RNA sequence: GUUAAUGUAGCUUAAAUUAUCAAAGCAAGGCACUGAAAAUGCCUAGAUGAGCCUCACAGCUCCAUUAACACCA
RNA sequence: AGAGUGUAGCUUAAAAGCACCCAACUUACACUUAGGAGAUUCAAUUGACGCUCUGA
RNA sequence: ACCUCGGAGCAGAACCCAACCUCCGAGCAGUACAUGCUAAGACUUCACCAGUCAAAGCGAACCUCAAUUGAUCCAAUAACUUGACCAACGGAACAAGUUACCCUAGGGAUAACAGCGCAAUCCUAUUCUAGAGUCCAUAUCAACAAUAGGGUUUACGACCUCGAUGUUGGAUCAGGACAUCCCGAUGGUGCAGCCGCUAUUAAAGGUUCGUUUGUUCAACGAUUAAAGUCCUACGUGAUCUGAGUUCAGACCGGAGUAAUCCAGGUCGGUUUCUAUCUACUUUAUUCCUCCCUGUACGAAAGGACAAGAGAAAUAAGG
RNA sequence: GUUAACCGUGCAAAGGUAGCAUAAUCACUUGUUCCUUAAAUAGGGACCUGUAUGAAUGGCUCCACGAGGGUUCAGCUG
RNA sequence: CCGAGCCUGGUGAUAGCUGGUUGUCCAAGAUAGAAUCUUAGUUCAACUUUAAAUUUGCCCACAGAACCAAAUCCCCUUGUAAAUUUAACUGUUAGUCCAAAGAGGAACAGCUCUUUGGACACUAGGAAAAAACCUUGUAGAGAGAGUAAAAAAUUUAACACCCAUAGUAGGCCUAAAAGCAGCCACCAAUUAAGAAAGCGUUCAAGCUCAACACCAAAAAUCCCAAACAUAUA
């Protein structure tokens, strides 16, 4: 009898995975595509802080699906004040999140808060950008 | 019109050769097969074509064991780590109970 | 025709609607680890194994490890010895025994000396 | 928006490959949409069949011509004609391969429905127009209501504690009594004795 | 297609209605059956012609014993539909060795012992 | 109806790919205006839906359109 | 005041296994490799400290 | 159009399994140089031939891919070996068209004619109420569809017949069906009348003559009460015709090097039979005239019925 | 491209010229108009997409001639 | 009788094609396929036959056979008497219908193509006649007996009776829409009659209803057994 009582003992394929918004009404809205963009004057502590983002998101088991990096800025001294010159740049890199409620938003922004170090920027937002 | 043409291959002849429980002597073809159906057990071999063949005289059971693959075998090493943690495989293998003892010490003089 | 299985099928505890959240193996050696612990449990359908199978003494030890974490100087990690025979004198005193009936056991004496 | 969305024949899709003519999409009972959802009134399937694009456009126009769209509102419970039938141009011989594709159908098995309805009314306000719809499908079927269709299973689930007949279709068949498995499918054990090809008999036990 | 039918054990069930329909019972079942072929085995598939020569049925209306053990039991439900299937039952006792030479069947399945030709 | 071929600047050859020249048409230009002449630029989803690559490009899907064929009783 | 009790994060673990932390690779993550850190609330099943409860 | 080999479906779960069935592909590329030699046991593409696998041993290290191909004999070679898109792919070492000038052996295993099967196509009746019909579904026509029928067309199938079932139209004589063209009887009408439309009933009787066409058709002239629809081996060639179709001759245009060919045209072209058997071989319709009457009707133009009289003609019998 | 004398462009060894024609001449075709008849898919005279006419593969008229193939007046005759 | 005369000879040319193949009697006997200038044929296999040798052969139970429906395979028991091997061969290798699962076609064919299983070419009974459906097989004589399958059932559309006055010629919107051309509204006098559900108005009236009261068949020569509702399964 070919099939038995222990069909389907080896299923590799439900169990794996195969191959916007977050509607969620009335809890609403459940936070989705968001870019928190990590922008430093520095290098070393931009790059630190995604470091921190990207480990404190899959301690908090809320999904991460891109780290990637916006080029850098080309700006001088900006010659508004013998005429100054000197090339100060900016470092700007992306942290992406998909998975947020309602009830972890206030607090997990707390911790990027409190933890957010001297002379870096963030700005949440929804997704429109490439490279 | 039939565009249609050259599905006129004959059948390949593939399965289970000795089935369980079966009497197999050291040599045998238990099973020929393309795209692994079951996977050598104890004392069972493999050719080029993915045949299993017995490698002891003995006798032929399948049960169902644990897979876990050869971590060279890049193609299914990922197929591991896209599991959730209670995840096991469990492919179905083919072993030989071999029948005979391997020899018997014999009185040969008397020196 | 389809008939029911015996016993728990496996993989059944996991087969969630919430595949993404699961907390997913990233390891080979991970599952090598779980899946050698499946090979020893009873399992109903068929296995290759049926056809082919104080109180002072923590305290002493406490305030050991405790004075042998300096006389290292931490400084014989970052390359020590371990003299075995005073260690054999303290294993075949302590866990001796418990070992050498493994042997007395592999080595098959006590399905001949005492069936 | 109460009233039926325009069913185009032919998916803008189209399917490339010709498939075969199963007829095991017509036979026996329904396992897909049997069941009312969010709506009262509907045209019971009660025997198998394929449905043309010309099938939902009459279903479409003579339901919107003789409903209220105030009151009412219909739903479809079929989808597009997904199944495409492969017609030979006439006056060839046989052979040369599987002919061209012609139009499409969508099969209906029996005990499906086919056309919700609900809405602000009674079931003899709706049996008139919906009758004449169920008539002109090409194959049996009945304007049931969200009452009728369980006083309908009610009649025939009370039919068949009823009979004093001792030999029902199933306790022969499955046993095989006369050696009667002969001089019948392997689909006659698991139908009942009830369907018989595209035809199903309501009256049977 | 035409296949080797088989039977759901839940036919083999004896309600308590069929023991009342029929003289058996369950605890102290008959040993031995009386089988007669009343159907022919023509337009009837080979298994069915070959497990009818290997119960000893070739001819018609002739009876025959064969015991109540599951194995011989599951080859008269693939061609129960040839057989009438009695009970073989004993007023007396079985046949003795001075006993055999006068027996007779006497359908309703009774082997009496001592027959004669002699009214009561 | 079947095979066979073609697919193009406004029109036509092309160019084995990345696409030219010559009328079209756009104006400037030899002093009374136009045709001619010659000269910038301008005029190509290479007739279609898919990307395996890289596709006029190379096989389909196709749509038009052209030639053959459409028998023997 | 009454109560449930009690192994570091967790544990039908009994000084364990997992988790966890810093490096080195990786845009990062992950993996792996080198390391790092820890608990039986305390006294003879009792008694008595820590929390979480039911109080005012 | 195809012909050999492989994958998937049909063929859902050992194997197998066809199709001028549905879909994809292959006639290699790449890495090695122990792709060394030997050798238990087995598989096998339903035969064979071919293919596949392989423990050990010996010697040494420390293949991937699905198909990726070709027998004998002959060549080439000192030797090891290497030779076909032999692709009609189990392969003849090397050979095309044409025949209506044809012949022979066969085949109803196989076509054309006919029968039969089936009814896609056709034809009809219902069911349905959108739309037409000023309004109004049903006086009349009817879309999307639905259910039954008929077996006139075009088809399909290849079951009888190729040791012959002669064929289109016409002549001759017709037998029958009714789904009625005329004549009769009736219901409705968007039936005022005259005329119609439509439906129920009726198969007694009737269904013209001509020009062109080989024509059944159609067109056209003149009629008529009407110039019916079909089946009968597309009724009927042992009754006739042979104009078409369809032999040998021939031009014309076209295709082909030519022979020759063309559902393209056109001139011409033998139609046998002494009847054995069956069967068979003497039983009234219709129109017009007059009259009603210039009436009914309309209001007018137009213009009837039923009642009566009188003439005819065709038919059957003399 | 303006039915286009013409211009633009390709190809060719040369691009069917004279004539003639709905023909004994693929098909559309019973083409069209005139004559013939009461009525003409016939015949005769023309018009020319003849897109497959056409020049010793002979083209085109015309006198005689023909048991050739069509058509016709009159007479005649079962 | 000339697409190449006729006669003799080669010649008993050759024919994968057709026809034909003659005493009696009995026994076993139905055809998976593969190649092939091959599908009108043949060779191997399969099947069948004969004669042998030996030991198991059919039926089968738990267990067992994959991931991306009916069942088969395997297989001890068990019931039974064959089976494999060796030897020597021939013939079949142009099949039909039925049920089942499907493919092609029109979910056409007495259609075509596979698969599983019957039957047919093999006698007998039944379905009227009948290859294929049903019943049944091992053979004779009988002026015996019990049986098996086995004779088509249906016949259908009646329907309420009575009563009907008022806001109002409805805000709205439209020449005009007063119950019925269209939206929103749809309250209200009498005890009870809808700002009206069908017919009837360009707008109006009329008929009714709602409401009170009352109490299935068609075709071609000639329909086609005769008949028959009531004595006991
Ligand atoms: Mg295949
Ligand atoms: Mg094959
Ligand atoms: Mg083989
Ligand atoms: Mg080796
Ligand atoms: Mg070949
Ligand atoms: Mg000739
Ligand atoms: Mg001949
Ligand atoms: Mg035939
Ligand atoms: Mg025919
Ligand atoms: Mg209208
Ligand atoms: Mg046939
Ligand atoms: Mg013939
Ligand atoms: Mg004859
Ligand atoms: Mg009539
Ligand atoms: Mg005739
Ligand atoms: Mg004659
Ligand atoms: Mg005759
Ligand atoms: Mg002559
Ligand atoms: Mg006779
Ligand atoms: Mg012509
Ligand atoms: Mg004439
Ligand atoms: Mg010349
Ligand atoms: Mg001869
Ligand atoms: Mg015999
Ligand atoms: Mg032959
Ligand atoms: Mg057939
Ligand atoms: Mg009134």
């Amino acid at each position: 009898y070919k099939t038995k009582p222990t069909h389907g003992i080896g299923k590799y394929k439900h169990l794996i995975k195969a191959e916007v918004r977050a509607i969620n009404l009335g809890t609403d809205y459940e936070y989705g595509v968001l870019n928190i963009h990590l922008t430093a004057y520095d290098m070393t502590l931009a790059e630190s802080y995604a470091q921190y983002v990207h480990n404190l998101c899959n301690s908090l088991s809320i999904k991460v699906e891109e780290s990637y990096a916006m080029p850098t800025k080309t700006i001088e001294v900006l010659q508004l004040q013998m005429l100054l010159d000197s090339v100060l740049t900016t470092h700007e890199r992306v942290v992406q999140i998909s998975g947020l409620s309602a009830t972890f938003a206030e607090i997990f922004l707390e911790i990027i808060q409190s933890s957010l170090p001297e002379g870096v920027r963030l700005s949440v937002k929804e997704h429109t950008e490439e490279d | 019109s039939s565009k249609n043409l050259g599905g006129k291959s004959s059948g390949r002849r593939q399965g289970i050769k000795k089935m369980e429980g079966h009497y197999v002597h050291a040599g045998n073809i238990i099973a020929t097969q393309r795209h692994f159906r079951w996977h050598p057990g104890a004392h069972v071999g493999v050719g080029k074509n993915k045949c299993l063949y017995a490698l002891e005289e003995g006798i032929v059971r399948y049960t169902k064991e644990v897979y876990v693959p050869h971590p060279r075998n890049t193609e299914a090493v990922d197929l591991i780590t896209r599991l959730p943690k209670g995840a096991v495989l469990y492919k179905t293998f083919v072993h030989v109970v071999p029948a005979k003892p391997e020899g018997t010490f014999k009185l040969v003089a008397m020196l | 025709r389809r008939t029911p299985p015996l016993g728990p099928m496996p993989n059944s505890d996991i087969d969630l609607s919430n595949l993404e959240r699961l907390e997913k193996y990233r390891s080979f050696d991970r599952y090598r680890r779980r899946a050698e612990q499946e090979a020893q449990a009873p399992h109903w359908w068929r296995t290759y194994r049926e056809y082919f199978g104080r109180t002072q003494q923590l305290l002493e030890r406490k305030q050991a490890i405790q004075e042998l974490r300096a006389n290292v100087e931490e400084r014989a990690a970052r390359t020590a010895s371990v003299p075995l025979d005073a260690v054999r004198a303290e294993w075949e005193r302590t866990c001796g025994p418990y070992h050498k009936q493994r042997l007395a056991e592999y080595y098959g004496l006590y399905r001949d000396l005492f069936h | 928006k109460p009233k039926l969305r325009f069913i185009e024949r032919a998916p803008l899709v189209p399917k490339v490959r010709r498939e075969p003519k199963n007829l095991s999409d017509i036979r026996g009972p329904s396992t897909e949409a049997t069941e009312f959802t969010e709506g009262n009134f509907a045209i019971l399937a009660l025997g198998g069949g394929y449905l043309h694009w010309g099938h939902f456009e009459m279903m479409r126009l003579t339901i919107n011509r003789s409903m209220d769209p105030k009151n009412m509102f219909a739903i479809w419970r079929v989808p597009a004609p997904f199944k495409p039938i492969t017609r030979k141009s006439v006056g060839h011989r046989m052979g040369g391969g599987k002919g061209a594709i012609d139009h499409y159908v969508t099969p209906v098995k029996a005990g499906r429905l086919v056309v919700e309805m609900g809405g602000r009314c009674e079931f003899e306000e709706v049996q008139g127009f919906l009758d004449q719809v169920a008539h002109k499908l090409p194959f049996a079927a009945k304007a049931v209501s969200r009452g009728t269709l369980e006083k309908m299973r009610k009649d025939q689930e009370e039919r068949e504690r009823n009979n004093q007949n001792p030999w029902t279709f199933e306790r022969i068949a499955t046993a095989n009594m006369l050696g009667i498995r002969k001089v019948l499918s392997p689909y006659d054990l698991t139908h009942k004795g009830k369907y018989w090809g595209k035809f199903y008999m309501p009256k049977r036990v | 297609k035409f296949t080797r039918s088989r039977i759901p054990e839940k036919v083999f069930q004896a309600s308590p209605e069929d023991h009342e329909k029929y003289g058996g019972d369950p605890q102290n079942p008959h040993k031995l059956h009386i089988v007669t072929r009343i159907k022919s085995t023509r337009r009837r598939p080979y298994w069915e012609k070959d497990i009818i020569k290997m119960l000893g049925l070739e001819k018609a209306h002739t009876p025959q014993v064969h015991k109540n053990i599951p194995s011989v039991n599951a080859k008269l439900k693939v061609v129960k539909h040839l057989i009438r299937i009695k009970p073989l039952k004993l007023p007396q006792g079985l046949p003795a060795e001075e006993n055999m030479s006068n027996t007779c069947l006497k359908s309703t399945g009774e082997l009496v012992v001592q027959w004669h030709l002699k009214p009561v």
